[PDB]
C-alpha cells in the first residue's frame, strides 16, 4: 500500500475537496465522527482505502489532506462544518488577505510568506507515510491563490519530492460563473509555470458542468454546490482505483503510463454518464451500451470539444455498477462501426477497462439520482487543445493593449513573463496540432 | 474581518456621509443608539467591514468626520444618527476654507491634517485586516476638495499598500456655489488621478436633471440630491457589506474595474429612480431593472454612454428574484449592444445578486461602469476652467495662499491628458 | 435583432447573403472579431471552429462543416471513396483514381496501368493539368501532391459543335443535415469541337482565354437545365431527370451520408450548414460520373439571386426565424 | 477484438481490448525569483514614497 496526499488550494480547490471527501466517506462507510465500523483493524491498516485515510489509536480515519487558502472564510466553514471532527487543525491552513484574483500576488507576494509553512504541514503528513507515491492537487485556473500559489507549490514539491508523482484537478474558467476578468491571464501564467511539474492534469471546464446541470439535472441556475457535487462524482470515478481493490490504475504512476505518452500532452479529456436528476419520477435505467455510447457525446464531456476532429493517444473506461466485460466489448464493437474514432499511428487502437461492481454513491438529498451502472471515460485526445485555443485568444486580445498588466507588474512580476508564458502555450498548441493532424 | 475606514470631509462630504450611514445602518438593522435589532443573520455576517464592536454589543461606525468649520458637524451630531458616531472621531477647526482649494490643501488644512491622521491611525491599529479607505467629499469647495486630497496623499504615504476609494461630487453651474469651482475641481482631479484606486463620479449636473426631468421636482434641494447619492452609495457598497462572490472587497473590485491605473473614474447608476416619500408600490420586473440601470437617464454622471465604450461594468441586483432571469437579461444587454463594449476585454460585465433589498423597494439594481464617455465630464470642467484661466481671473484668491500659476497649468495639462487617454481607448480596436 | 459577422470578403455567394440579411432589417453586421454573433460567414482556411458555441445566451451558426474538406480535396476524396465501405473500392460512379506524391500509390497505379496497355489508356493528372497516354510523362509532370485519374475518353458530345461539357450542381446541407439540391444546375461547355487527338478542359476561365469560339452557342459557354433538357428530348428521346439527375441525386446522397457521422453538428454546441458544388461528367451511354466536390463554390450569374435567397430561407432563417427552389434528397 | 490481461476480484474486474495494432529548478533558483520580485516591489514603493516626499 502506497499513500496519496491531497492538496486543496483556494476557494475552488477547498470547496471541491469538501464535496470529494464527503463522498469518499460515504463510499467507504466512514462517518463524520471519523469512525469506520467495517474497519476491524484498529489503529492501522494496509488496506486500499488507507491510501487516502490514516488511522488513530482511537480508530478515527483521517484524510491525508491539506487545505490551503490565503483567506479564511471558506476553510472556516470546514472547521465548523459537518466534517469538522474529520480533519485536525494543522491540516487547515489560512492566511489573512487573499490574492485578489492576481496570479502575481498569489505567487510572488503572498505566496512567499506562507510557502514554507504549507510545505512543513505537508511534510508532517509525508512523515506518516510508509511509501508516499505522490500528490493530488485541486485548484482553479482563475483565482489568484488557485493559480499563483499552486504554481509555486508545484515547483517546490518537485524539489522536496522529486521522485513522487503529481496529479492536477484544475477548474478551467467560464464567464457564467467567473468572478474576474483577468482569469485568462492567471490561467496561461499558472499553466506555463506548472506544466513541467505536473504528470497528469484533469481539466474541468465550469462551462461544461454548468450546462450539464441545466440540461440533465434540470437546475435553472446552478450554484457551486451543484457543480461540486457533480465534479466530485467524476473525481471519485478517477480516484476509485486508488481506494478500492483492482488491477487498473492502482498507483499514480500508472495514470501517466496509461494516459500520457508525451509529457507535455498530459491533459486527458474526461467524459461521464449517466447524469440523471433525482427529481425525475420515472426513469428507465440505461444499459452498458447506452452509457458507453454517451461517452462520445460532447454534451457529456468535462470540456466541450470535438474528438472527431482530433486523434486519440489512449482511452480508459472506468465503470461503476452492474457491468461485465462481455457487455462492454459488445458495446465497443458496435460503437467503433458507428463513430469516428482515430488513434495516432504510433498507438494501439484499444481500451483499458476497469469495472467496480459497487454502483455510484450519491449524497443523500443531492441532485443526482441513484443509477445501477455508470461510466467515466478518460481519453487523451488532441481535441482538448480547443480549450487552450479559446483561452489563448482571450489572452491575446487583452495583452495586446496591456490591459490589467499593471496589477501584475505592481506585485513584482516582470512583463516578460506574460509573453514567455504565452510562447509556451503557443508551442503547446503546436505540439497538439502535430500529433493530431 | 476586512475593515474599511470611512472619512467624510467638508459640508458636502459630511451631508452625504451622514446619509450613507443612516441608510446602511438601517439595512444592517442598527439603530441610532448603536444596538442591533434585525431579523436576519445576513445583516451581521460582514458588519465588521464598516462597524466596530463595543461592549453591550454596540456597533460603532468606523467613520471619521472632518471639516474646517463646525457648522455641518454640529448638524450631524444633532441629526437622527448623531449619537452613533464615535465622539472623539469628530475633528474640526474654526476658520473654514472659504471655497478655496489652496486654503484646504496648503494653509488651513495643513494645520488640521495631523489631528485627523491621529484618528485614522487609531482606527487602523484596531483593524484585523484593513482593506483601505473610502472618502466622501465634493471637489468644488475648499475643505473636502483641498484638504480631502491632502488627506489622501498623506494616507497613501503611511498606508501605501492599502486601497484608496472615493465618492467625489463634481461641481455643476446648475448647482454652483461659487465661480471658482472649476479651479478647485481641476486641482482635485489632478490629485485623484494620481492617488486613488477607485473614484465614483457623482455629478451634480446629473443629480439635478434627474430630480427635475424624471422625478418632476421643480425646485430640487440638497436633500433631494442626496437621496439619490445615498441610494447609489448603498448600492455600490452592497458587495462589500453582504456575503457575495463578486467584488467582495476593494482590491478585487479594482482589479476587475481598472484596466489602466489612471482610468479609474466610474460612472454610477441606479434603478428604480425614486424621490423621498414617493413610496411606489409596484416592483420592477427584472427586464425593467436592466433596461433602466443602463439608461442614460439613470446615470449619476452627466455623460452619454453611447458617446463612448464600456471598458468594464459591474451590475448589482438587490431583492428576491430569478437569478436565471437576471443572467438572461444581462446577456441580452451585451448581445443587443455589443458595439458599446470593448472587444479587447472579453466578458467585461460582471453581475452580482443580493437577497436583501434596500428599504422601500422589493427590487433594485445598481450600475458601476468604467466608460470612456466619462471624458465628457472632464472636458466640461476643462472648458469652464480654461474660460477663466485664459484671463487669470480669480487667481488672486489662490496666489494669496502661496500657490503659483504653474501649478494650475500642470493640473490643467494632466486632466487634458486624462481626456485624451480615454479617447485613445475609445478608438482602439482588436 | 440577429447579428452576424463576415470573414470571407472574396465570397460572391455570401456577399449576396450578407446583403440580403441586412435588407431584412432584422440582421445587423458586427465587426469581424466581435464574438457576440449569431451567424458566422467564416473564412475558407483555418476557420476557428474551436471558438464557436462558447458564448452564453447565443445560438451560433456557421456556414461551413468542420471536416467537410475530406470531400472537397482531390486527394482526400480519392482516399475517402477507396477506404469507406459505404462507397468501397467497387464504386461505379467515380473514375479510377490514384494518389501520387512528387519526389502514395505509384506502385499500384503502374500495376493497373500495365494492365491497360495489354490490351484505351488515357489518364489525367490533377493538383495546371496534363492529359497524356504516356505514364512516364505524367509522373515527370508531377515531380516538377497530385491525383492520377482515368480520363473519360468517350464523353457525351453536344450538337451542333461536337463539344464536351461538365455539370455543376449546387447542394445545401443545413444544420439538421437535410440534403437540398438546387433546382437549377449549369453546363460549363467547351466551345471547341472535341478532338480525340482548350477543348478538353471545360473550365470557364480557360475557355474565355484560349477559345476563339467562346459564347456563340450559348451565353458565356453556360447551358442551363431548361435548354439541356429540351436537347435531350429532341436528340436522344429522354429527359434530364431520368437519364442523368437520378444518378446525380444518388451520388450526392451517397457521399454526404457517408461523411455524416464525422461532421454532423446535431448534438454539438454550435451548428453548421454549407453550400457544396458537385461537378459531373457524362459519357456516351448517359452514365454519370463524379469529378470533384467544391467546398467554396461560386454561382452562375443569373442564379445568384434565387440561390442566395434560398440559403437565407432554408439554412439561416430556419435557425433564426424572421418576424421551394430545393429538392430534398430524402435519406 | 482481442481481450488481454483479464484480472478478477471480489470488488470487480479489469481488462484491455485491442481493436488494431499500431501502424527542475533548484530551491536556490526559486528563492532568488521570489526575492527578485520582492525587491522590484520595494523599489517601486520607494519611488512612490520619494515622490510623495517631494
Ligand atoms: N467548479 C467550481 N468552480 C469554482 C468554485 N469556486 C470558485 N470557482 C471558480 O474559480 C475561479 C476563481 O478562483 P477562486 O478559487 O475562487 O479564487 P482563489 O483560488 O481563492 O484565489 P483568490 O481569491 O484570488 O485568493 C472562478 O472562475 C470560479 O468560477 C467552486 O466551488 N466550484
Ligand atoms: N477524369 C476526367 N475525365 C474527363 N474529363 C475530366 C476529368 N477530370 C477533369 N476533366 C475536365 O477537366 C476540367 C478540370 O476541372 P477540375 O474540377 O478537375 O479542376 P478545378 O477544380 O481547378 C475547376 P472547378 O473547381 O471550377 O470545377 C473539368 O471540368 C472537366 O471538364
Ligand atoms: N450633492 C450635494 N452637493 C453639495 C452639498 N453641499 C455642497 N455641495 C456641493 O459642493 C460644492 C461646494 O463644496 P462645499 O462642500 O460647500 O465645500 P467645503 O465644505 O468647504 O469643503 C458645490 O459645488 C456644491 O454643489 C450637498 O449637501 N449635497
Ligand atoms: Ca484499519
Ligand atoms: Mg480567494
Ligand atoms: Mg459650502
Ligand atoms: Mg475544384
Amino acid at each position: 500500500m502506497r499513500e496519496c496526499i491531497s492538496i486543496h488550494v483556494g476557494q475552488a480547490g477547498v470547496q471541491i475537496g469538501n464535496a470529494c471527501w464527503e463522498l469518499y466517506c460515504l463510499e467507504h462507510g466512514i462517518q463524520p465522527d471519523g469512525q469506520m465500523p467495517s474497519d476491524k483493524t484498529i489503529g492501522g491498516g494496509d488496506d486500499s482505502f488507507n491510501t487516502f485515510f490514516s488511522e488513530t489509536g482511537a480508530g478515527k480515519h483521517v484524510p491525508r489532506a491539506v487545505f490551503v487558502d490565503l483567506e479564511p472564510t471558506v476553510i472556516d466553514e470546514v472547521r465548523t462544518g459537518t466534517y469538522r471532527q474529520l480533519f485536525h487543525p494543522e491540516q487547515l491552513i489560512t492566511g489573512k488577505e487573499d490574492a485578489a484574483n492576481n496570479y502575481a500576488r498569489g505567487h510572488y507576494t503572498i505566496g512567499k510568506e506562507i510557502i514554507d509553512l504549507v510545505l512543513d504541514r505537508i511534510r508532517k503528513l509525508a512523515d506518516q507515510c510508509t511509501g508516499l507515491q505522490g500528490f493530488l492537487v485541486f485548484h482553479s485556473f482563475g483565482g489568484g491563490t488557485g493559480s499563483g500559489f499552486t504554481s509555486l507549490l508545484m515547483e517546490r514539491l518537485s524539489v522536496d519530492y522529486g521522485k513522487k508523482s503529481k496529479l492536477e484537478f484544475s477548474i478551467y474558467p467560464a464567464p457564467q460563473v467567473s468572478t474576474a476578468v483577468v482569469e485568462p491571464y492567471n490561467s496561461i501564467l499558472t499553466t506555463h509555470t506548472t506544466l513541467e511539474h505536473s504528470d497528469c492534469a484533469f481539466m474541468v471546464d465550469n462551462e461544461a458542468i454548468y450546462d450539464i446541470c441545466r440540461r440533465n439535472l434540470d437546475i435553472e441556475r446552478p450554484t457551486y454546490t451543484n457543480l461540486n457535487r457533480l465534479i466530485s462524482q467524476i473525481v471519485s470515478s478517477i480516484t476509485a482505483s486508488l481506494r478500492f481493490d483492482g488491477a487498473l490504475n492502482v498507483d499514480l504512476t500508472e495514470f501517466q503510463t496509461n494516459l500520457v505518452p508525451y509529457p507535455r500532452i498530459h491533459f486527458p479529456l474526461a467524459t461521464y454518464a449517466p447524469v440523471i436528476s433525482a427529481e425525475k419520477a420515472y426513469h428507465e435505467q440505461l444499459s452498458v451500451a447506452e452509457i458507453t455510447n454517451a461517452c462520445f457525446e460532447p454534451a457529456n464531456q468535462m470540456v466541450k470539444c470535438d474528438p472527431r476532429h482530433g486523434k486519440y493517444m489512449a482511452c480508459c473506461l472506468l465503470y461503476r455498477g452492474d457491468v461485465v466485460p462481455k457487455d462492454v466489448n459488445a458495446a465497443i464493437a458496435t460503437i467503433k462501426t458507428k463513430r469516428s474514432i482515430q488513434f495516432v499511428d504510433w498507438c494501439p487502437t484499444g481500451f483499458k477497462v476497469g469495472i467496480n461492481y459497487q454502483p455510484p454513491t450519491v449524497v443523500p438529498g443531492g441532485d443526482l439520482a441513484k443509477v445501477q451502472r455508470a461510466v467515466c471515460m478518460l481519453s487523451n485526445t488532441t481535441a482538448i487543445a480547443e480549450a487552450w485555443a479559446r483561452l489563448d485568444h482571450k489572452f491575446d486580445l487583452m495583452y495586446a493593449k496591456r490591459a490589467f498588466v499593471h496589477w501584475y507588474v505592481g506585485e513584482g512580476m516582470e512583463e516578460g513573463e506574460f509573453s514567455e508564458a504565452r510562447e509556451d502555450m503557443a508551442a503547446l498548441e503546436k505540439d497538439y496540432e502535430e500529433v493530431g493532424v | 474581518m476586512r475593515e474599511i475606514v470611512h472619512i467624510q470631509a467638508g459640508q458636502c462630504g459630511n451631508q452625504i456621509g451622514a446619509k450613507f450611514w443612516e441608510v446602511i445602518s438601517d439595512e444592517h438593522g442598527i439603530d441610532p443608539t448603536g444596538s442591533y435589532h434585525g431579523d436576519s443573520d445576513l445583516q451581521l455576517e460582514r458588519i465588521n467591514v464598516y462597524y466596530n464592536e463595543a461592549t453591550g454589543n454596540k456597533y460603532v461606525p468606523r467613520a471619521i468626520l472632518v471639516d474646517l468649520e463646525p457648522g455641518t458637524m454640529d448638524s450631524v451630531r444633532s441629526g437622527p444618527f448623531g449619537q452613533i458616531f464615535r465622539p472623539d472621531n469628530f475633528v474640526f477647526g474654526q476658520s473654514g476654507a472659504g471655497n478655496n482649494w489652496a486654503k484646504g490643501h496648503y494653509t488651513e488644512g495643513a494645520e488640521l491634517v495631523d489631528s485627523v491622521l491621529d484618528v485614522v491611525r487609531k482606527e487602523s491599529e484596531s483593524c484585523d485586516c484593513l482593506q483601505g479607505f473610502q472618502l466622501t467629499h465634493s471637489l468644488g469647495g475648499g475643505t473636502g476638495s483641498g484638504m480631502g486630497t491632502l488627506l489622501i496623499s498623506k494616507i497613501r504615504e503611511e498606508y501605501p499598500d492599502r486601497i484608496m476609494n472615493t465618492f467625489s461630487v463634481m461641481p455643476s453651474p446648475k448647482v454652483s456655489d461659487t465661480v471658482v469651482e472649476p479651479y478647485n475641481a481641476t486641482l482635485s482631479v489632478h490629485q485623484l488621478v494620481e492617488n486613488t484606486d477607485e473614484t465614483y463620479c457623482i455629478d451634480n449636473e446629473a443629480l439635478y436633471d434627474i430630480c427635475f426631468r424624471t422625478l418632476k421636482l421643480t425646485t430640487p434641494t440638497y436633500g433631494d440630491l442626496n437621496h439619490l447619492v445615498s441610494a447609489t452609495m448603498s448600492g455600490v457598497t452592497t458587495c462589500l457589506r453582504f456575503p457575495g462572490q463578486l467584488n467582495a472587497d476593494l482590491r478585487k473590485l479594482a482589479v476587475n474595474m481598472v484596466p489602466f491605473p489612471r482610468l479609474h473614474f466610474f460612472m454610477p447608476g441606479f434603478a428604480p429612480l425614486t424621490s423621498r416619500g414617493s413610496q411606489q408600490y409596484r416592483a420592477l420586473t427584472v427586464p425593467e431593472l436592466t433596461q433602466q440601470m443602463f439608461d442614460s437617464k439613470n446615470m449619476m454622471a452627466a455623460c452619454d454612454p453611447r458617446h463612448g465604450r464600456y471598458l468594464t461594468v459591474a451590475a448589482i441586483f438587490r431583492g428576491r428574484m430569478s437569478m436565471k432571469e437576471v443572467d438572461e437579461q444581462m446577456l441580452n444587454v451585451q448581445n443587443k449592444n455589443s458595439s458599446y463594449f470593448v472587444e479587447w476585454i472579453p466578458n467585461n460585465v460582471k453581475t452580482a445578486v443580493c437577497d436583501i433589498p434596500p428599504r422601500g423597494l422589493k427590487m433594485s439594481a445598481t450600475f458601476i461602469g468604467n466608460s470612456t464617455a466619462i471624458q465628457e465630464l472632464f472636458k466640461r470642467i476643462s472648458e469652464q476652467f480654461t474660460a477663466m484661466f485664459r484671463r487669470k481671473a480669480f487667481l488672486h484668491w489662490y496666489t494669496g495662499e502661496g500657490m503659483d500659476e504653474m501649478e494650475f497649468t500642470e493640473a490643467e495639462s494632466n486632466m487634458n491628458d486624462l481626456v485624451s487617454e480615454y479617447q485613445q481607448y475609445q478608438d482602439a480596436t482588436a | 435583432m440577429y447579428t452576424f459577422v463576415v470573414r470571407d470578403e472574396n465570397s460572391s455567394v455570401y456577399a449576396e447573403v450578407s446583403r440580403l440579411l441586412l435588407a431584412t432589417g432584422q440582421w445587423k453586421r458586427l465587426r469581424k472579431d466581435n464574438p457576440r454573433f449569431n451567424l458566422m460567414l467564416g473564412e475558407r482556411n483555418r476557420l476557428p471552429f474551436g471558438r464557436l458555441g462558447h458564448e452564453p445566451g447565443l445560438v451560433q451558426l456557421v456556414n461551413y462543416y468542420r471536416g467537410a474538406d475530406k470531400l472537397c480535396r482531390k486527394a482526400s476524396l480519392v482516399k475517402l471513396i477507396k477506404t469507406s465501405p459505404e462507397l468501397s473500392e467497387s464504386c461505379t460512379w467515380f473514375p479510377e483514381s490514384y494518389v501520387i506524391y512528387p519526389t502514395d500509390e505509384r506502385e499500384v497505379f503502374l500495376a493497373a496501368y500495365n494492365r491497360r496497355r495489354e490490351g484505351g489508356n488515357v489518364w489525367i493528372a490533377k493538383s495546371g493539368i496534363l492529359i497524356s497516354s504516356e505514364a512516364s510523362e505524367l509522373l515527370d509532370f508531377i515531380d516538377e501532391v497530385h491525383v492520377i485519374q482515368k480520363y473519360l475518353e468517350k464523353p457525351l458530345l453536344l450538337e451542333p459543335g461536337h463539344r464536351k461539357f461538365d455539370i455543376r450542381s449546387w447542394v445545401l446541407v443545413d444544420h439538421l443535415y437535410n440534403i437540398y439540391l438546387y433546382r437549377e444546375g449549369v453546363l460549363r461547355t467547351s466551345s471547341e469541337p472535341y478532338n480525340s487527338a482548350t477543348c478538353h478542359l471545360t473550365n470557364h476561365c480557360i475557355q474565355k482565354e484560349y477559345s476563339k469560339n467562346y459564347g456563340r452557342y450559348e451565353e458565356g459557354n453556360e447551358m442551363f437545365f431548361e435548354e439541356f433538357n429540351q436537347y435531350l428530348m429532341d436528340a436522344l428521346n429522354t429527359t434530364l431527370e431520368n437519364s442523368i439527375l437520378l444518378q446525380i441525386k444518388h451520388i450526392i446522397r451517397s457521399c454526404l451520408m457517408c461523411i455524416e457521422p464525422a461532421i454532423s453538428t446535431k448534438h454539438l454546441h454550435y451548428q453548421s450548414f454549407q453550400l457544396f458544388g458537385f461537378d459531373f461528367m457524362v459519357d456516351e451511354e448517359l452514365k454519370v460520373w463524379l469529378i470533384e466536390v467544391n467546398g467554396a463554390p461560386a454561382c452562375a450569374q443569373k442564379l445568384y439571386a434565387e440561390l442566395c435567397q434560398g440559403i437565407v430561407d432554408v439554412a439561416i432563417s430556419s435557425v433564426f426565424p424572421l418576424a421551394s427552389i430545393f429538392i430534398k434528397l430524402h435519406h | 477484438m482481442e481481450v488481454i490481461e483479464l484480472n478478477k476480484c471480489t470488488s470487480g474486474q479489469s481488462f484491455e481490448v485491442i481493436l488494431k495494432p499500431p501502424s527542475d529548478p533548484s530551491l536556490e533558483e526559486i528563492q532568488k525569483k521570489l526575492e527578485a520580485a520582492e525587491e522590484r516591489r520595494k523599489y517601486q514603493e520607494a519611488e512612490l514614497l520619494k515622490h510623495l516626499a517631494e
